[PDB]
Order: structure tokens, then C-alpha cells, then sequence
């Protein structure tokens, strides 16, 4: 029931894409999208979502689950969600 | 809004300051009214059988070994 | 055509069905040391075509994919307990925002 | 328990391990204790109680 | 409606295996004789007349 | 003194519920539990003075229904059979009360929980101590009422509401038979008491006139009583409720799902022993139903992947075994397995709750992996409980399962052989899914999330003492009770349990054993251990996931959806009832059909006849 | 927000005061005839015959001749 | 010397005093009306003290001439059965005054006039041995109930509700009146003691039994005629609607006990299967109709219909225990249904919706009302330990002893009773709370909390110890069962 703030979430969220081998862990940004800037395949978009779900216990509804095409949307979302 | 509703069985987290004092009264209340239940039962518990060994209930009871025959009920 | 509305639907369905397939793969693979290989197989299967351009060769493919996916469902899928369908959904929900209780009702004069 | 990259496990308390070990060892000994004294009862060989 | 088709088979196994216990006739395969008591199979202590 | 055994839990519940604001969330916790523990001590004293000092105690408070020759009284029957279940209910109830105070320290509505628990304790004490059918019927209905209240502990929870409602309806349809039974046995004896029908229960030999055709009298009464016990023992007829009953809190489930209300249906048969033995026809169908339910549950539990759901099917399998034990006139193993079960499944329930609420309230097999070394105490506890459950040789559970299977083999009746076969093949299933539970958790790589492992907290001390007591019990109680109560004619039961001379096969169940069948269920147990270990630890590359074409996914769905009972029964009975209660009774009977006599039926009739009469 | 009464939603008012008066709908249709003839004249007759048959069988067991009723 | 005359005079004095009281003095009107009602209740209770439950003949009788030749006359009295009905009638009315206490300013003094008029009217029904005047007061209750339903009805559709409740009653009333005329012309008098000792013709027995059944099957809701009760009962004020199911529903069912069973011994036996085949299918059809219902009032009325159809089975099953159980069930139902309609009316007096869709999650608030509602639902749920179960267990016992088939169908009623009442309880006061509709709401104050106290204490008292109720009337039931035959 600690409700961790942005300070402890900026690292955990970014580690998910840092561990991704297709994207080079040299220019990973808290505010970046993998479509163009990081150069990721259009299929692995939801794989990052599953990986971050395996870290924080929360499942976004599928209607806007893939609406998060940027790293910023995911981290603001997981902070917005209370039970994460 | 929980403070507005009475919640006769106690609120969700109802924690009175002197809850120990009330619990002492409540436990004392059970004991004092339990005695009439025990005292009124002493005129009951008819068991015609006689146990092979003495039990500790002979002091407050006498309804054992007396109701032998069944021709004058 | 030059209308991306149809293809955006395709790029939406592919991600949705991939997510659902990964979820079901996790459900079927109770142990995870098989889940890695199974997930790799699913990812590779989605890359089998990976080059569709014609609109006549997508509807049949999506229909076949949906039919094959629906054939195995793991009747007990994973739902988070506080999720809408879990084991503690509406466990102790937060009380409604605005509601008031009047005290002196039924008085006279 | 020492902390790792996600599993910051807490070691069980003193009485939540030694009590479990010293209570399970009782059952382990009791299995063989009943397999020695009353063990010959149900095996098909050497039926006890004057047999 | 397809569930009822599985329902018939599910209970059919129970009754089918129940009938198989009739086809072996374990009643006649007793390795001993029916139990007998003294005093007309304990007639006095089971009813009848003294 | 004997009244204090029953009335103290009721008094504690009443005072806690009425003054739950005067006492905090801990005052009621320390008060109701103390009262229940005092009642347990009283029950132990009664057991010492009755079970060993063999002299049953009898009493009568006041006449309840003082109509003509229908004497209903508030008396109780403190008999040798009854006091064993007094021990069973009181010890487990006090231990559950101690268990819940740790669990409910976070749940807000704490005092209401112990209030409900004490209501249940009082109701089942009234049931077991009862001596009249109708006065036992109040306990029978009160157990269901308390079950509904406790599963409905979460009024916000939508699933709990539907589960509670469906449980009430199915339990009502179940004990319909028993309710008919009270007045069925009354029309032949013109009495309802127990001591006046067990004295002369074999004399009637006439027939009746039922709805369709004339059948037997005693056999019909026993059939109705068994149908009543079906509702409270989750038999083949109506067992839709127990698998869905674990939608409420955990500490109650250790008391309502696997410990005590389990005993209601079997104790129905056990109490009225000299009524079923004179109805051989009812015994055979009882054996069929018990074996069928046991096998069905045993094969049901294996696919499910939840802590509480699978063990509910294990409880139902034990229900089937006990119903069969009560179906072959061998009620000794029935009560012995009851006493064992109330230990080694209540213990497992406490262990499951301890590992559930200490792991961020998750009850799953697919997601949670292995954390055995994180905490050895409650895993050692649950391992002991499981070893009892399989009945490892020379343990508490072995002394019941072995003897009950041997009794099943010995009786050569058409039901004895069939049900022995079913029990032998169900031993494999039970030893399979028990070890599946032992393996999919605590013996696999952890598949859970990285946040819950960090937030780890072992079982608190106050909730661990009940586990310690249950572990101490279900390791010595089997050995202590093997000789004294199933010992070829033990003289403590007296009139409590009566076995007819004809159907008494006990000595040749031990001295005529072929020794190739007595020790075979251990063989199925070890085979199940081997296959479960192979499938769930090493050989899982193809033996786990079956992505075939057809007939294998449907095999998965058939047992996951438990034979589509919740589908076929719902759609074909309750959906049809709800449809025809609106489109038949409210269409062609009252509203619309005969409403041609009320508004718009005759009102317009007199708007023409009366009009053309002035001119 | 000072109204103790309900808001009385429009879509619920029709649902409420429509089932209250079903005489207009349930006047003359094919399924109504089957339903009435199978559940208002059929079932009562069957259960009445069952009851009188039960009374007759009870009389026969006692031996007394059955009453005409 | 607390005779029956004063028990009827006291409400008359109360009404007469209220007539000449100015409308402005609203303080005095309610006080004096409640005092008169409570004095009547105590005067009824004191009769139970001096009841003398030993004699087969009738208790205190008052004879007042009505015709020049004393042919037929006002002949009061109770035997063993109408006593409890008189007590419960005298007890329900003060509850009616108390429930409609807060809003008396709009009601005026005319509200208490109708209630007290109906009060001594129903008092004069139960203790009325003369057969014809029993019909005069049996249909005299039309006017007070008509006025209560119409003048102070909740919604505007009350106009059509009252017409059915009136005309359905008049049809059967005059059908009974024809039979009364046939009996009087044949016998010569209508006094009950004599008329029970007259040899009738078997062909005449069936016709007169049918003629009585023409109306007595309307008061108790039967399969052909039960439409009036829901439509004319959901649309009545809570204080008034609580006696349509309280005392206005027990006339015909009790009328069977006093003017049908001992009156026509050879016809009830010949018509026994017909009553069985009506009531057994009623308990099923009405219960199924109850499930698919949305209004909060109608469900309770349908449950009441099912309970009356159940008690009808146990009444015509002539047994020493069947009739006693019928009376116990009728008293228990009079308590529980009254309590249930007050419970569902206190919700209406605050929110005015009468729809289960709006209601939901009323346990998170007003918990005392939730506890009371749960207790009264359990009482309607037919649990042992409450007065109801004592009520229908004897019904089942009496039915099964005679016919095996009817008992199973009757017990299907108490099986199906768990389908609608528990569903209503879980759908009204145990659902998810919605602030969209029930924006704000209070709990029970000191008035409705004290209203349920006599109901609760009487419920528990007659449930756990029904001995006194059975003790006071074993002689009368024995005399009623053994009539005409001599073996
Ligand atoms: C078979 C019938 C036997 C007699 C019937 C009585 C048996 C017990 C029946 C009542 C049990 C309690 C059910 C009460 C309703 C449950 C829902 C509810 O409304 O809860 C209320 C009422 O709570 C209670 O449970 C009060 C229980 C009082 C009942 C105690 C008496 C039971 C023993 C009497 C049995 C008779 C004894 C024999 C008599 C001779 C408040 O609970 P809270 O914890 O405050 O939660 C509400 C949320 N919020 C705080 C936000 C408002
Ligand atoms: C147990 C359940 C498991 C389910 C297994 C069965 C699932 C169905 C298998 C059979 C059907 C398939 O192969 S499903 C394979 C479906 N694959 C496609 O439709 C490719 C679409 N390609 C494009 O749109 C563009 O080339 C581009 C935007 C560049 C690509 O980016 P994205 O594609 O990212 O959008």
C-alpha cells in the first residue's frame, strides 16, 4: 500500500525496453516511441506490454491496450492505475 | 459517509477507546446470565444409566440411577 | 484505394490476436520452460506471411486465424483477481463519491 | 533474506523454520515407529496377536 | 445443445460400468459361507416371540 | 452443564451482534472465540464422562409442538455417537475462530464474521444434539442459512450473491426429501422422536399409495431421507453448489466446506442407523450414488487450477466415500473417516488460506510457481495433511481409506463390487491431483510476479497454533482411534449405532484379506505420484499442452466445465422455469387470458350493450 | 442534490408501466391457444385425475368401495 | 364482566368523538384515535385471560333482536378460533395508525374514521354466529376499503384498481346471499347452533357448497379468481394496504372453517379433490408468476397468495392437526405479510419508486432496516424457529396423512418460496450501491423501529413456543373435525 511515485517507476518501466535486444540499449529514452525512433517491428508492440504486465500486476483493457505506442503512455498509465 | 450510518453491529473499523472496559463488562455479562442456565439445568439431565466410573457431575446432579423402572411413568 | 482505414484495422487485429494468443499460450503452458518455445513458435507463425498487400488475401487469412485460435481456449483463462472477472472483483470497493444521509426525518411540526 | 533484482525475499522467522523441522521430524520418525511395532500387522507375513 | 450429447456419454459410462459389475457375478464368488448365529439366528434377541 | 455446551455460542453471537459497536474489532474476536473455546472444553468434558464413562445423557426442556400425539420437544440426545461429533464440531470451530482473527484483522467487517460463525456453531450443535426429526430439522435448515450468510459475507461481490442464491435453492431442493421424510416416518409411527422409533422400527412391513404407484413404506422413507442428505452432502443429484461455494472468505470455508456441514448428510444416516438397515433397497441406491459422486469428484478435481476449487472436489470425493460407507451398513468406517476428514482437510484448508492471504491474495496454479523454501512451517503442515489425504501407510488417513476399501471389496452385493471398483480407480485420481497440487506449487520455478514475492510475510503466530494443533491431531488420532472404535465389537457405542446381524461383515474384512487387494491402493498412490511427477516436473514438453485437431480440446472442456452440469441443468430446468413463469403463467393463465373478465375484458363489452338501449 | 426521490429515468418508466398492462398483447395468437390448452386445461385435469386415482387406490387397499366423488 | 359488547362499542365511541373534532386540532385527533385503538387492543387481550378453553359451546354471547318474531337476531360469541383473529385484528389497527402517523396533516381526520370503522367492522365479523348477519358484516367492509384505496391511493391509476376489488367481491357476495336465502327458507332460521343440527339433502348439499365457494374462493386467492389482489393491492396506501393482506384476506379462508366445513360435512368430502387440484396448482403457478416481477409490492402480494393457497390445502384436509396448523399459519401470515408490506412501504415513503431496479446496496446504509427486512424475509422464507414453519409443517402433515400426492405439490411451494423472496432480498438491500438514483436516504427513526418490535416479539413467541395458541383451541378444532359422523 506504498503507492510508489514517479521516482521508482521511471527505472522499472524503462528497464523493460532496455532489456529488449532488438532496440539498442544506448539511446533508450523515457519519452520515445519504438515505431520510428527506436526501430522496432510492428509485431513486438504488445510483447513489451506483456513483459511490463509481468512486472506490475495490471492488465489494461484490450480496447486501448495497443493504443500505447510510446514509452511515455505506458508509464503515465501505470502510475495512473492505482492497483499497479 | 460511514460515520453517518449507525451500523448497530459496529461500523467497519469501529474501535472504541475503552473497548477493553466494554469487553470486561460483556464477558462479565455472559457469566452472570450463564449461571441461571446452569442452575435451571440442574433440575434436568435425566440419565438412568450409572457410569462404570465416577464422573465429576454428582455434586450438582441427582437424576442418575433413580429412574430405573418404566412402569410408573 | 490509398485508404489506410482498412489496413489500420488489419494492424489492429494483428496486435489484438497476437496478445490473445500470447495470453492463451501462457495459460496452456502452466510451466514456463515450455512457454518460451511455445511463444517463439507463435511469434514465428505470425511472421510466416508478413508481406500481405492485397485486400483479397487478408479477409480469408484473418478468418482462418480467428477460427484456429478459437478452437483452443483454455476454458479457465487467467484473470487478475481484482480485474473484471477475478476472484476478488468488488472485494471492498471504494464507497460512492457523493451521498448524504439526513438525520431528522419523520418528525412533525 | 538478501535482496536481488526483483526477488527481495524475506527470510522466514526463527520459529517458522525450526518448529516446522522439529515437528515434521516427529512424523518422519512416527512412520517408521508404526512400521516396526504395528508394521508386521498388514504385510501378509507374521500376523501378530498370537500368530 | 451439444453439451447434452456429452451428458449422455458421461452418465452412460457410470451405468455402463455398473452393468459390467453384473456380468461378473461376484455374489457367487464368495470364498466363505453365510454367517450363522445360535438360537435360530438370534431369534429371541431380534424380535419374534420369547 | 449440558445446556452450556449449546447455548454459550448462541449467547456470544447474540451479544456480539447486538453490541458490535460497544466492542471493537478485537473485543468480539477475543470474546466469541473465548466462549467457543469454553464450549469446546465443555464438549471435551462431556466426551470424557460419556464416551469412556459409558452413560448417555438425556433431557427435555419444553414442548415445542404440543399438538395431539405429535409431541415435539426441545430435548437433546447427548449420546455416545453425538458426543464424538460434539468434539469434532467444537474443536474445529474454536480453531477456526482462532484462525480468523489473524485473517480478519484487515477485513473491515470483523465482528459480523465471528457473529455468523457462532450462529453456525450454535445451529449445528442444536442439530447434532437433537433427538426429534423436526427439532433436528431446525438445525438442518440453520446450517444452510449460516452457509448462505457466510458465503454472502461480501454483499458487494456479485459472484458471491449468485453463488449464495443458487446454493440456497439447490440445498432446499436437496433437503426437500428429508423434509418429506419427517412426515413420511410420522404417518407409520404417529410420532417423530428417535427413541420411540428405534425401539420398534422393524415392525412395519406394509405398503403405501404414492403419486404414481404403490411402493414400499420403510424403503420410501429411507429413500426420501437419503435425497434430503444429498442436498447437504453434494451427491450426484445436486452438487452444483459446493464447487462454486468458495467465493467468500477463507476461514469460514475451512469450517463449512470441508469440516462440519460435510458431516450433516452422513450424520443423517449415522443417527438414524436402525432405519436404513431395515430398508435394503435404499442402501443399494445409496451405495450407487455415493460411489458415483466420489468418482465424479475425484476425476473432476484434476483439471482445475485453483487452490480452493480442486480441494472442494476432494471433499466431495470423501463425501462419496463416506456415503458408500453408510450405504453398506458399515457405519463404523463412515464416522471414523468423518473424524479423520475433519482434521486432515480442515488443516489443508487453513494451510491454503495461509499461503493465499500471505501472497497478495492469489489462489491459482497456472500463475503461482514455487516458494517452498521461503517458509517451511505451513508447507510442512500441508505436506502432513496431504500425506494423510492420500493415506500413506501407517498414517491417520490410511486407517480409514484402507479399511473402507477392504469393506467395499468384501461385500459381494451388486453394489459392493461396482463401488469397490469405482473407489479403487478413484484412489488413483485422488493421489494424482493431490500430488499435482503438491507439485504445481512450491516445487516449480516461480511463475508469479516480481512485486508479490518482495511483499512476503509468513503466517502470524495466532493463526499458526490451530495448524499446530491440527497437525498434532491428524498424526496420532488415527492410531489412537483405530482400536477403540473399530475393533470388532467395541462396547462404547451401545444403542448409538446398531448393526443388524445379517449384514455384519467386519471380521472377514480383516482375516479373509487376500493381501493382494488390501495393499493395492498404495500401489495406485505411488503410480499416481510417478505420473504426476513425470508430467508436471520433467516430461511436460508434450504431456502438458495438447494442440491437436479435435476431441482433445473438448476433453479439456468436458472436465473443466464439470460435465456441463452447470450448463445443461441451468438451461433445461431454471432457464425454462423462468421463461415459462413469464410466458405461460403470466400470459395464458391470469394476465391476458382470464383478464378478459377484468379491465378491457368486460368494460368495453358494456360500452356497446348499454349504449344501444336509450334509443 | 437535495431530492430524496428517484430520478425516474424515462427508459425505465415504460419498462415498468408496460408489463403492468398486457391485455392488449395477449388477446388472440396461435401460441396462446397452445399454451392455454396445454397448461390451464391439460395440467389441472391430469393432476385431478392423479389425485382421484390415488384416493381410489387408497380405498382399494383398505377394501372399502371407492366413492363416486 | 368484560363482555363482547364493549369491544365493539369502544371503536364506535372513538369514531363518534373524532367526527365532531375540528380539522385544525391535528394534535388531538391522532392522540385520541391511537388511544381508542390501544384501549380496544387491551380489551381484546383481556378476553384471552378469561377465555376458559374447556367448553365445546360458545363463549360470551350477546343477543339483540333483529326481526319482530326473533326469527334471526344479532348473536355474538367466539368458540376457539375467532378469538385469535379478534386479537390480531385489534392489534394490527394501532400499527396502521402508527405507520401513517407522520403524514396525518394531509390525511386529516377522515383517515382515522375509515380505519376505526373497519376496525369494529372486522371485530363484528369474526364473533358473529348468526349466518346472515355474518354476511352483512362480511360485505360491510367493502366501503372502508373502497374509500381507503381510492381517496388515499398512491398513484392516479387507483380508479381501476378499486373497481375490480369491489365488483369481484359483490358477485360472490350475492351468490352466497342466494344460498343464505335457500337455507333460511328451508330451515327457518340462520342461528349457527341450530343450523348445524339440520339434516340436509345430498343434492342440496353440493349446490349450497358451490354457492358458498363462489365467494369464499375470491377472498382466498384461487386459480380462476386472483387478479384483483395484486392490481388492487399494489395501489393502496401502506397503512391501508397492510390490512388487505392482514384481515381482509382472512375472511373467506376463515369463513370456510365456520360456515363450510361443519355446515356441509358430506359435500366437502365429495369436493375434496377439486380443492386439492386448485390449490396445488395455485401454489405452483402463482409462485412462478412471482419470479418475473419488478414491482416491490406485487411480489409480497403474490407470496401472500401462495401462502393462502397453501393454507387452503391444510384446512380442507380434515385433521385435528391440519386445522390447527391452518390457524397457526394464518396468524403467522397475518404477522409476516403485514411486516413485509410495512418494510416495503417505508422505502416508498422516502423515495417513491416501487421498483427493484432502482433499489440496490441498502446494506451499506440503513443497516437496521436491512436486519429487519432480512428477519421478515426469513420468516417468509419458511425457516424453522419462526412462527410460519410451525404453520406449514402441520399443513403438510395433515395433507400427507390423507393424500400423498397433494403433500408433494404443497411442499413444492416452500421449495419455490426460496426463489423469489431471497432473490428480492439480495436484489434490494444487498446489491451494488448506485448513487445515480438513490442520491440520499435516511434510516428508520423511532417510529418504524418500534412498529416492528411487537411483530418481532410475536413472531419469535409463536415460533419457538406455539403451545399457548394450540392449547387455547384444541377443544374447538376437535369439535369441528368430528361433526355429522359418529366414528
Ligand atoms: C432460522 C431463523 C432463526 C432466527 C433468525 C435470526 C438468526 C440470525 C439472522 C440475522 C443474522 C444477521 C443478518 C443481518 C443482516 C446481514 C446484512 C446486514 O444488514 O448487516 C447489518 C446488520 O449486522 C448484523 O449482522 C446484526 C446481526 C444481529 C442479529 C443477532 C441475533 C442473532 C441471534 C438470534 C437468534 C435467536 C436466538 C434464539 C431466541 C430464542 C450491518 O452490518 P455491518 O457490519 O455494519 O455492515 C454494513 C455496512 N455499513 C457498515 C457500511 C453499514
Ligand atoms: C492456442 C492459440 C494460438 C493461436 C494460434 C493460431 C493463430 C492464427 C494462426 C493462423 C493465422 C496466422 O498465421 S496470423 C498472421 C497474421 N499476419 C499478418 O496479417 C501480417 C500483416 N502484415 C502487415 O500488415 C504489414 O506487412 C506490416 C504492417 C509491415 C506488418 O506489421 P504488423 O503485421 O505487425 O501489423
Amino acid at each position: 500500500d506504498d503507492h510508489l511515485s514517479r521516482e521508482a517507476v521511471v527505472d522499472r518501466v524503462l528497464d523493460v525496453v532496455k532489456s529488449f535486444p532488438k532496440v539498442d540499449p544506448s539511446k533508450v529514452t523515457p519519452e520515445v516511441h519504438f515505431q520510428n525512433d527506436l526501430g522496432l517491428d510492428s509485431l513486438d508492440t504488445v510483447e513489451i506490454v506483456m513483459a511490463i504486465e509481468e512486472e506490475f500486476k495490471l492488465e489494461i483493457p484490450d480496447k486501448e491496450a495497443d493504443k500505447i505506442d510510446s514509452c511515455s503512455l505506458a508509464i503515465e498509465y501505470v502510475y495512473n492505475h492505482p492497483m499497479s | 459517509f460511514r460515520a453517518k450510518v449507525w451500523s448497530m453491529t459496529g461500523g467497519p473499523n469501529c474501535r472504541p477507546k475503552h473497548w477493553r472496559r466494554n469487553t470486561a463488562i460483556a464477558m462479565f455479562g455472559v457469566f452472570l446470565v450463564c449461571i441461571p442456565i446452569a442452575k435451571l439445568s440442574a433440575k434436568l439431565e435425566q440419565r438412568p444409566h450409572m457410569p462404570v466410573r465416577p464422573i465429576p457431575s454428582q455434586i450438582w446432579c441427582k437424576n442418575f440411577g433413580t429412574k430405573d423402572d418404566y412402569e410408573k411413568e | 484505394a490509398a485508404y489506410f482505414a482498412r489496413r489500420a484495422a488489419q494492424k489492429e487485429r494483428v496486435r489484438i490476436l497476437y496478445r490473445r494468443a500470447l495470453k492463451d499460450t501462457l495459460n496452456w503452458a502452466v510451466h514456463r520452460h515450455i512457454f518460451y518455445r511455445d511463444a517463439s513458435d507463435l511469434r514465428e507463425k505470425f511472421n510466416v506471411n508478413q508481406d500481405v498487400e492485397d485486400v483479397d488475401r487478408i479477409d480469408k487469412l484473418i478468418a482462418h486465424g480467428e477460427a484456429e485460435y478459437n478452437k483452443w481456449r483454455h476454458p479457465d483463462p487467467y484473470i487478475v483477481p481484482w480485474a473484471p472477472g477475478g476472484s476478488k472483483f468488488c472485494r471492498n470497493p471504494t464507497p460512492p463519491a457523493g451521498i448524504e444521509i439526513v438525520y431528522n426525518y419523520g418528525l412533525e411540526d | 533474506g538478501i535482496t536481488y533484482k526483483g526477488v527481495t525475499v524475506h527470510t522466514p522467522k526463527t520459529w517458522h523454520t525450526v518448529t516446522g523441522k522439529g515437528l515434521c521430524a516427529v512424523m518422519w520418525f512416527w512412520i517408521l515407529y508404526r512400521a516396526k511395532q504395528d508394521g508386521p500387522v498388514v504385510m501378509g507375513w507374521r500376523h501378530p496377536w498370537d500368530g | 445443445y451439444e453439451a447434452l450429447a456429452w451428458l449422455s456419454g458421461g452418465l452412460g459410462f457410470f451405468v455402463g460400468l455398473g452393468l459390467l459389475a453384473v456380468l461378473n457375478d461376484k455374489a457367487s464368488k464368495v470364498p466363505f459361507t453365510p454367517r450363522v448365529y445360535p438360537y435360530d439366528n438370534l431369534r429371541v434377541e431380534l424380535g419374534g416371540e420369547p | 452443564m449440558y445446556l452450556l455446551i449449546v447455548f454459550l455460542p448462541l449467547l456470544g453471537s447474540s451479544v456480539a451482534g447486538f453490541f458490535g459497536r460497544f466492542l471493537g474489532s478485537e473485543g468480539s474476536a477475543i470474546m466469541t472465540t473465548t466462549c467457543v473455546s469454553f464450549s469446546s472444553i465443555l464438549s471435551l468434558i462431556a466426551f470424557y464422562e460419556v464416551a469412556l464413562g459409558a452413560s448417555a445423557c438425556y433431557l427435555r426442556i419444553a414442548p415445542w409442538i404440543s399438538s395431539e400425539m405429535f409431541d415435539a420437544s426441545w430435548g437433546f440426545l447427548f449420546d455416545s455417537l453425538t458426543v464424538v461429533m460434539l468434539i469434532v464440531v467444537t474443536f474445529i470451530s474454536s480453531l477456526v475462530h482462532l484462525y480468523s482473527i489473524s485473517y480478519m484483522s484487515e477485513d473491515p467487517h470483523s465482528p459480523r464474521f465471528m457473529c455468523y460463525l457462532s450462529i453456525f456453531t450454535f445451529f449445528m450443535l442444536m442439530l447434532v444434539t437433537g433427538d426429534n426429526f423436526l427439532q433436528l430439522f431446525l438445525g438442518w435448515e440453520g446450517v444452510g442459512l449460516a452457509s448462505y450468510l457466510l458465503i454472502h459475507f461480501w454483499f458487494t461481490r456479485l459472484q458471491a450473491d449468485k453463488a449464495a442464491i443458487k446454493a440456497m435453492l439447490v440445498n432446499r431442493v436437496g433437503d426437500f426429501g428429508l423434509a418429506l421424510g419427517i412426515l413420511g416416518c410420522f404417518t407409520l409411527f404417529q410420532t417423530v422422536d428417535f427413541s420411540t422409533i428405534f425401539a420398534c422400527a422393524s415392525v412395519p412391513r406394509n405398503s403405501w399409495i404414492f403419486c404414481n404407484m404403490r411402493l414400499n413404506a420403510i424403503s420410501l422413507i429411507c429413500i426420501l431421507l437419503f435425497i434430503g442428505a444429498v442436498g447437504k452432502s453434494a451427491q450426484i443429484g445436486l452438487h452444483t453448489w459446493l464447487p462454486d461455494a468458495m467465493e467468500g472468505p477463507t476461514p469460514v470455508s475451512a469450517l463449512i466446506h470441508a469440516a462440519t456441514m460435510v458431516t450433516a448428510g452422513v450424520f443423517m444416516i449415522a443417527r438414524c442407523s436402525p432405519l436404513f438397515e431395515y430398508s435394503p433397497t435404499a442402501l443399494i441406491v445409496i451405495t450407487f450414488a455415493g460411489a458415483m459422486t466420489s468418482f465424479l469428484a475425484a476425476t473432476t478435481g484434476i483439471l482445475q487450477n485453483d487452490l480452493k476449487r480442486v480441494i472442494a472436489y476432494s471433499t466431495c470425493s470423501q463425501l462419496g466415500y463416506m456415503i458408500f460407507a453408510c450405504g453398506i451398513s458399515n457405519y463404523s468406517v463412515s464416522v471414523f473417516h468423518l473424524m479423520n476428514h475433519a482434521f486432515f482437510k480442515a488443516l489443508l484448508f487453513l494451510s491454503a488460506g495461509s499461503v493465499i492471504h500471505a501472497m497478495s491474495d492469489e489462489q491459482d496454479m497456472r500463475k503461482m510457481g514455487g516458494l517452498a523454501s521461503s517458509f517451511p512451517l505451513t508447507y510442512a503442515m500441508m505436506l502432513i495433511g496431504s500425506l494423510s489425504l492420500i493415506g500413506f501407510p501407517f498414517l491417520t488417513g490410511f486407517y480409514s481409506k484402507d479399511v473402507i476399501l477392504e469393506l467395499a471389496y468384501t461385500k459381494y452385493t451388486i453394489s459392493g463390487n461396482f463401488a469397490f471398483w469405482l473407489g479403487s480407480v478413484s484412489v488413483l485420481f485422488t493421489s494424482y491431483y493431490s500430488f499435482r497440487l503438491l507439485f504445481l506449487t512450491f516445487l516449480v520455478p516461480t511463475n508469479s510476479f516480481g512485486r508479490d514475492i518482495s511483499r512476503c510475510h509468513d503466517a502470524p503466530i495466532p493463526m499458526a497454533i490451530p495448524l499446530i494443533l491440527l497437525a498434532l491431531g491428524s498424526l496420532f488420532v488415527g492410531y489412537l482411534a483405530k482400536d477403540m472404535m473399530i475393533g470388532l465389537g467395541t462396547n462404547f457405542w451401545a444403542n448409538s449405532l446398531l448393526v443388524l446381524p445379517k449384514n455384519e461383515i467386519l471380521a472377514e474384512s480383516e482375516f479373509a484379506a487376500p493381501t493382494i487387494i488390501k495393499l493395492i491402493p498404495i500401489l495406485f498412490s505411488t503410480l499416481g505420484a510417478f505420473v504426476a511427477y513425470n508430467v508436471n516436473l520433467v516430461a511436460d514438453q508434450f504431456q502438458r499442452a495438447f494442440q491437436t485437431s479435435t476431441f482433445c480440446n473438448r476433453l479439456y472442456s468436458f472436465f473443466n466445465k464439470r460435465w456441463f452440469f452447470d450448463q445443461v441443468l441451468n438451461d433445461f430446468l431454471v432457464r425454462s422455469f423462468l421463461r415459462f413463469g413469464y410466458e405461460v403463467s403470466f400470459e395464458a393463465l391470469d394476465k391476458g387470458a382470464i383478464e378478459i373478465l377484468g379491465p378491457y375484458g368486460i368494460s368495453y363489452t358494456f360500452r356497446r350493450l348499454a349504449e344501444r338501449i336509450s334509443q | 442534490g437535495g431530492g430524496m426521490e428517484t430520478n425516474k429515468n424515462k427508459f425505465i418508466e415504460d419498462w415498468g408501466s408496460a408489463r403492468e398492462n398486457l391485455e392488449h398483447n395477449f388477446r388472440w395468437t396461435r401460441r396462446n391457444f397452445a399454451l392455454i390448452g396445454i397448461f390451464g386445461i391439460a395440467l389441472p385435469i391430469i393432476v385431478y385425475k392423479g389425485i382421484v386415482k390415488d384416493f381410489h387406490m387408497q380405498d382399494e387397499d383398505a377394501g372399502r368401495p371407492h366413492r363416486k366423488f | 364482566y368484560f363482555n363482547l359488547s364493549g369491544l365493539i362499542l369502544c371503536p364506535v365511541l372513538g369514531s363518534i368523538i373524532l367526527l365532531f373534532i375540528p380539522n385544525s386540532r391535528i394534535r388531538l385527533i391522532r392522540l385520541i384515535g391511537l388511544c381508542a385503538s390501544l384501549i380496544t387492543f387491551l380489551y381484546s387481550l383481556v378476553l384471552w385471560i378469561q377465555f376458559d378453553s374447556s367448553t365445546a359451546k360458545f363463549q360470551f354471547v350477546e343477543s339483540l333482536r333483529w326481526l319482530p318474531y326473533e326469527n334471526i337476531n344479532f348473536y355474538l360469541g367466539i368458540d376457539g378460533i375467532s378469538l385469535f383473529f379478534v386479537i390480531l385484528t385489534t392489534f394490527l389497527i394501532p400499527i396502521c395508525i402508527l405507520v401513517g402517523w407522520s403524514g396525518m396533516r394531509s390525511y386529516g381526520k377522515e383517515y382515522i374514521i375509515a380505519f376505526l370503522i373497519c376496525e369494529f367492522l372486522m371485530i363484528a365479523v369474526f364473533c358473529m354466529l348468526d349466518l346472515l348477519l355474518f354476511y352483512v358484516f362480511f360485505e360491510s367492509v367493502l366501503i372502508p376499503m373502497f374509500i381507503i384505496i381510492g381517496v388515499w391511493g398512491s398513484r392516479q391509476r387507483k380508479i381501476k384498481a378499486a373497481y375490480q376489488f369491489f365488483l369481484y367481491t359483490l358477485l360472490g357476495s350475492l351468490f352466497m346471499l342466494l344460498a343464505i336465502l335457500l337455507i333460511l327458507f328451508q330451515t327457518g332460521t340462520t342461528d349457527l347452533q341450530i343450523l348445524l343440527t339440520t339434516e340436509f339433502s345430498e343434492r342440496r348439499q353440493i349446490f349450497l357448497w358451490i354457492a358458498f365457494f363462489a365467494s369464499f374462493a375470491v377472498k382466498v386467492p384461487m386459480v380462476p379468481v386472483h387478479i384483483w389482489l395484486p392490481e388492487a393491492h399494489v395501489e393502496a396506501p401502506t397503512a391501508g394496504s397492510v390490512i388487505l393482506a392482514g384481515i381482509l384476506l382472512k375472511f373467506g379462508t376463515y369463513g370456510f372453517l365456520r360456515f363450510s366445513i361443519p355446515m356441509f360435512p358430506e359435500a366437502t368430502l365429495c369436493f375434496t379433490p377439486f380443492i386439492y387440484t386448485l390449490s396445488a396448482i395455485a401454489i405452483i403457478y402463482t409462485s412462478l408468476t412471482t419470479l418475473r416481477q419488478i414491482d416491490l409490492k406485487k411480489i409480497i402480494a403474490y407470496s401472500s397468495v401462495a401462502h393462502m393457497n397453501l393454507v387452503t390445502i391444510g384446512m380442507f384436509s380434515l385433521n385435528i392437526q391440519g386445522i390447527g396448523g391452518s390457524i397457526l399459519l394464518m396468524l403467522s401470515h397475518g404477522l409476516v405479510s403485514s411486516a413485509l408490506f410495512l418494510c416495503v412501504g417505508v422505502l416508498y415513503d422516502r423515495h417513491k419508486t416501487r421498483l427493484v431496479r432502482y433499489y440496490g446496496g441498502l446494506v451499506s446504509t440503513m443497516p437496521n432496516f436491512s436486519t429487519i427486512f432480512f428477519f421478515f424475509t426469513l420468516a417468509n422464507m419458511s425457516l424453522p424457529g419462526t412462527s410460519s414453519f410451525i404453520g406449514e409443517f402441520l399443513i403438510l402433515v395433515g395433507a400427507f396423512q390423507r393424500n400423498s400426492l397433494v403433500a408433494t405439490l404443497a411442499a413444492l411451494g416452500m421449495i419455490l418460496g426460496a426463489a423469489y423472496s431471497l432473490w428480492l432480498y439480495n436484489r434490494v438491500v444487498s446489491g451494488n450501491l448506485k448513487p445515480d438514483f438513490l442520491h440520499k436516504f435516511s434510516d428508520l427513526n423511532g417510529r418504524e423501529v418500534f412498529i416492528f418490535i411487537p411483530f418481532l416479539v410475536g413472531l419469535v413467541w409463536m415460533g419457538v413456543y406455539p403451545k399457548v395458541f394450540l392449547d387455547c383451541m384444541h377443544t374447538s378444532v376437535s369439535n369441528l373435525v368430528q361433526h355429522g359422523k359418529f366414528h
